[PDB]
């Protein structure tokens, strides 16, 4: 039931949906749980936008209760490959992997609204079979655990032995505590 | 959300 | 529908079931999957039998498709605590843990029928949670894996690096191949 | 709702069920699908009967739609271990494994009623996993297939290349065709 | 909810979806589990693209958790029939059969992002029936097992007895270990 | 909730159920659908009764909505093997196979109550698989069809081409029409 | 999610789906299990194509896991009625009835890719009711069995007693063995 | 939870259930829906009671919501065969077939309590198949309909054309209206 | 997934579906089970076609596994009301009611392909309630049975006592036997 | 899958569905069970048609297995309010309420095809609660019963005491018996 | 888990359950919902107790959430037929029909504990079918409604027009309000 | 239920 | 269905 | 059921 | 429950 | 299917 | 089933 | 798939 | 199973 | 993803 809109450039009467009128202003929304179908669309939006004008800013407008691990890195790498600069904004919530992207923005452009929340925790998983199939999964998941905490340390500023200890659990944060922890740079008013 | 994102 | 039997010692006409008439002749049956309810009965049968006459042989008459790990060791230790000697016989099948008990009999008393089967494989398992709850389960199951293979090496005779390699999988054996591997001592005719 | 019976030896008024009054006359019934719970009872009946009088005939009175493979051999070996002689009779039906026991009786004592049926077919099975777990099951089941057809050839009389060809399928037989094939010796009138 | 886009060549205002605007730039996406419905579309995209301009490069942009065996070879052969050259890129993940296609690209054009994963394992399967229907399935699956490992040896460079041993299991790999194993040629920065 | 009864021969106070007090008067009831568990009990009742006094009449007291084919012949043959004479009585209903036994009584002893019903129809069945597994089942069921109609012709008196035509369908009959068809000999008053 | 395409003949900007752009080049796809809804569409495509230009080649591009029997013959007859010539190509798989059509192409035009599979087996079925309703189904299915094997003998070249024996079962074949059996004429490179 | 009772004839302390203490006083209860299992017990109670003393009254004590048709006639005939006289009493309710038995008592002994109910209606049924299997069922059920109404006319006194009209439907009656209709003879106070 | 087609009369580029391009050539398809929703569309197609040109032939192109009775007569009468002539063709199958329409075509225009099937059987049904609601349904279904067999006798040519006997059952027929029975007039080549 | 149609008045190429091309010729279809959603559409079609030309005939073309009571009267009153004349035609079937509308047409315009059916029966219902909520429903349903039979008497011609007696049940009728009962005026040929 | 008790009259050691030790002291419990199985036991307890000593008091000890209507009157009449006097006591609760029995005790013997509850409401019901089957049920239930309120008026003392008005609904009462309404005579302390 | 059934 | 409805 | 079964 | 029921 | 339906 | 099993 | 189908 | 277990 | 795929 998302409405339609009418727009008139020179000829006039061209009718869009409301999510495609923002993409004409270089905005991308992310308002769902991250799966593999959602990431293939975001990856294709960024590359389309970086082809018309390769020197123009982009925005991302996060609000998500997390999701997969692979799909998030598929976006973290595409944001670093392209030439333009990306900026990130939190709206309401930023869970498991949304917070790995909110900190991945450009240094100096990472905003947030006054009453928001930020959560960080270590990965979940699962395993089943016989004794040789478990020693493998338990060896993969720890390498992921040690890969993410090496990125957060350089993005935020904190040392590594603090990130290994702080998470361990579900750890909620407001918009003012995060400004000191190092996840963001400014608050909007 | 401009000024300044856009 | 297991029948009844009538027995006459001096007075006569005392009626048993058929499984309690064998226990009067120092025989124990094991014809089910090993759980915790079955083992608490076998542990209580052995101790009752070893109280009337502490110098008299006992039998075990195995036929089972395996089961738990803890309950099997609860029997392997009780067989070694008591004074009398225990003898083991395979009937049809001897799966995962039945074969750990068939080899645990007294040296010189481990029989088997000509057309039987013997299987040995490494433990199964399961795990779920977060990255710190999996590193623990995967550390426990390997200690069990290394505990059983240290017992089989001294019971059979083979070195240890052969037991680590041979199992790895489901490995079926007949009654003549096992007589060479070392699991048994004689075949009945 | 199986009735009760009253019997008077010297004292009198001892009440049995009807299945335990036959076992006092050295008769065993087999009227169900062969599982592991049924075989452990038959194996315990034969040994009890062969302890009072070790020189006295026994009967088996088969009527079954088959079942497992292991449990049937668990009985085929126990019949050959003991000292007395066993005789077999078909009543109505003798399916997959009942026919492997009907032919396993003593030479000269294998009876059948005039309007009966006898079926013989090759084993069924199942397998699932990856390519290395299937090559093992498909290697076990063929050894069973080649083990049973080596017993039937010597019990009946026919050569082996005829047994490999005849079954291949479901093959029904009456009581007069089997007397020529070699499965039985006499018909009752 | 995948957005729309507006494009203006000479006349202007022609509206596409976002997946059909890339296919105008000779790009194909593969972001699902491989079935028979997905492969019939990819096979029809390649042939359409190779008809307008038979000398122009194509891309494939893989991210998939695997699937069938037949459908993957239906694409591996179509890539080799046509005249143009195909190039492959990993994005996030490349499982069972996606890795058989990532290595099937042109020598010198096989890219990957810095934080990716590559998995290789032997086929799964299933079988059920009687003893003659299992000996057939277990004979087919092994020929497939020996067919794929003869292609990987010549694509990568490694000998064959190393590929038979390395897989055996689930074996995960990063983007730097694969550059040495031989599955790819370059990493993007 | 079937009541109990008290009986006093010489000593007195022996308590039976009501179905075991009739079996002391040489009566057998059959008030259920014929399966394999019911027939093994009836077969064991007849043999027990024919051992105490081998020259004394027996009764059967039928009321059943039919059942299997094999189990019915298992009783039709046992009735003809033994020495004593059996008599049959219909009570309420005599369906598919109960009517094959009601006619199998001794010539001159086949009774029925004035308001009863008798039904006769051809066998049912089922088949599934491939074209070679159906040609076998369709060959077995016709031999059964031609076996029963050869018995009814000699028991009743009618020719065979009348029995092939009359059934074809469900054909109900009263107690007076059957006295002419030949299924019974007398009606009780 | 099958994409769209843009095409410009003289006026330009006419947008098709991708399956209707091939049908403009005289191509038909068959990528599903054969039912009655799929066949009514293929039968209507062939007749439409044979009306514009009655002397122009057609293609069929098979990949299917089989299906019904009636629907396949509904296509085998329509291919022989029309005037133009039809050619057949295997892509990945050609099961029960797809292989009856792959051999039904024109002599000299029956292609296949190097790594494909071809399967042939006898029909399945089902039946239920009473003894007179089974003798009919078992008489119909055998006439179908004898109808298909009379067509394959003249299409391939082999005698009939070889086709009756070869199938009997599931029989898989590659693209090189079929070139000798006679199902195809050439392999693409 | 039906209690037990203690009784002392000469020796004393013989413990019955409460339903078997009444049967010692020549009483039978009928407090369930009439099936085939219930009728075989009542038929066996009447014959046992008519063997000790063949000249002594019996009672029946009805309270039932009806049931089958065959089982009710199986009792209506047994009540008329035996020598003694039976008397009937309504307690609470007497539905479809209980009212066919309440009127079947001896002329002069048919009682009822002041606040009771009596219902009479025509049979129910069911049919399914093809046009020839329905013409048979619809011919059987009408003969039953015309059989019961010929008994009620002579038991009550009313003519037949009144019974055909009165029922047609569910028709409830009290204990005073039935005394005029003719179903009973007296009311208890 | 039924494709689209492009057609150019004078102006050009008018796009139809494939089922509406045939209806422009006076063709009607019937490829489903006959219900009430399907018949209301066919009844509306015939009347639309018979309004533009009232002297032009129509076709029907049957392939159906039967259905209701009322809906079939709703079409049999509409075919006879209109002025033009209708012709019928069998494709694959013509079951219960499709064969009542295939014979209802114009004398001299009733075609069929060489490998087809034709089935004829008597109606099915169902009934439930009390004895007065069954005598009505069993009276309606027989009038339908006698109504259809009076039409087939005059359409084919055979007498009536042959149609009453021939069906009785499922009776399958080929395309050459029907040419003698009288259901059709010609076979296509 | 109901087709489309093309129509050309002056400009040409206007494409309708097939149900909206009839409504341009003043025809209304009714081919479903009457609910509240269907009646609100028919009520809105009649009023739209009676606004352009208030003196032009309308048709209704009934085929329905009945439905609600309120919705049918909502149409019976709207047909009498408007100025034009309505005519009714039966096609296949006219059940519970379709027959209340077929008789509600204009005197002299009520047609029917030769092989049709007409059914009339009294209303169904339901009630539940306590004794005061049932006395209300049972008082409403009888007023409806007496309201419909007062309309049918004046539409047909028959007296009222005949309509109260005739229905009582399901009463089927053909197209020739109804012409005498009074429901219709003519039959089409 | 209801315990056992030991009792010693003269001989000693006779073991009862706890519910049968009270019945030896002329007490009856009623602690369940009234059905037809419960009432047949209470009716048989009262008659057994009134046979040993016909002049001795009985008790009933009610606690029930109601139930059927017929079963309650089956007890209300049996209490009035016998010679002895019955007394009633409420324990916790006395719902729909328990309160019709609590008031049915002997005038002067109707007790209750200080903190109890008493509820009275009009009957529930249900009906379904056609308009003639509802007019009957709605006529029966009202006669029951008018039958119970004619008994309560004479037992309590209140006029009838007060009982018709008071209930109408669920109406709860304590032990002190009922002493004024008239349902009981005394309260225990 | 006596007098008189029993 | 004309002549005469339409 | 005697006379005569028993 | 005595005195007085029993 | 012409010649001759159409 | 004797003579002779038993 | 041309040369030669098309 | 004797000789010798028992 | 250009330079150089495209």
């Amino acid at each position: 039931l998302i409405p339609t809109v009418i727009e008139q450039t020179n000829r006039g009467e061209r009718a869009y949906d409301i999510y495609s009128r923002l993409l004409k202003d270089r905005i991308i929304m992310l308002g769902s749980a991250i799966d593999d179908n959602v990431a293939n669309s975001i990856v294709s939006q960024l590359l389309f936008l970086a082809a018309e004008d390769p020197e123009k800013e982009i925005s991302l407008y996060i609000n998500s209760p997390g999701g997969s691990i692979t799909a998030g890195m598929a976006i973290y790498d595409t944001m670093q490959f392209i030439k333009p600069k990306v900026s990130t904004i939190c709206i309401g919530m930023a869970a498991s992997m949304g917070a790995f992207l909110l900190a991945a923005g450009e240094k100096g452009k990472r905003y947030a609204l006054p009453n928001s929340e930020v959560m960080i925790h270590q990965p979940l998983g699962g395993a089943q079979g016989q004794a040789t199939e478990i020693e493998i999964a338990a060896k993969r998941i720890l390498l992921l655990r040690d890969k993410l905490n090496k990125v957060l340390a350089e993005r935020t500023g904190q040392p590594l032995e603090v990130i290994e200890r702080d998470t361990d659990r579900d750890n909620f944060k407001s918009a003012e505590e995060a400004l000191e922890y190092g996840l963001i740079d400014k608050i909007l008013t | 959300f401009s000024p300044a994102a856009p």
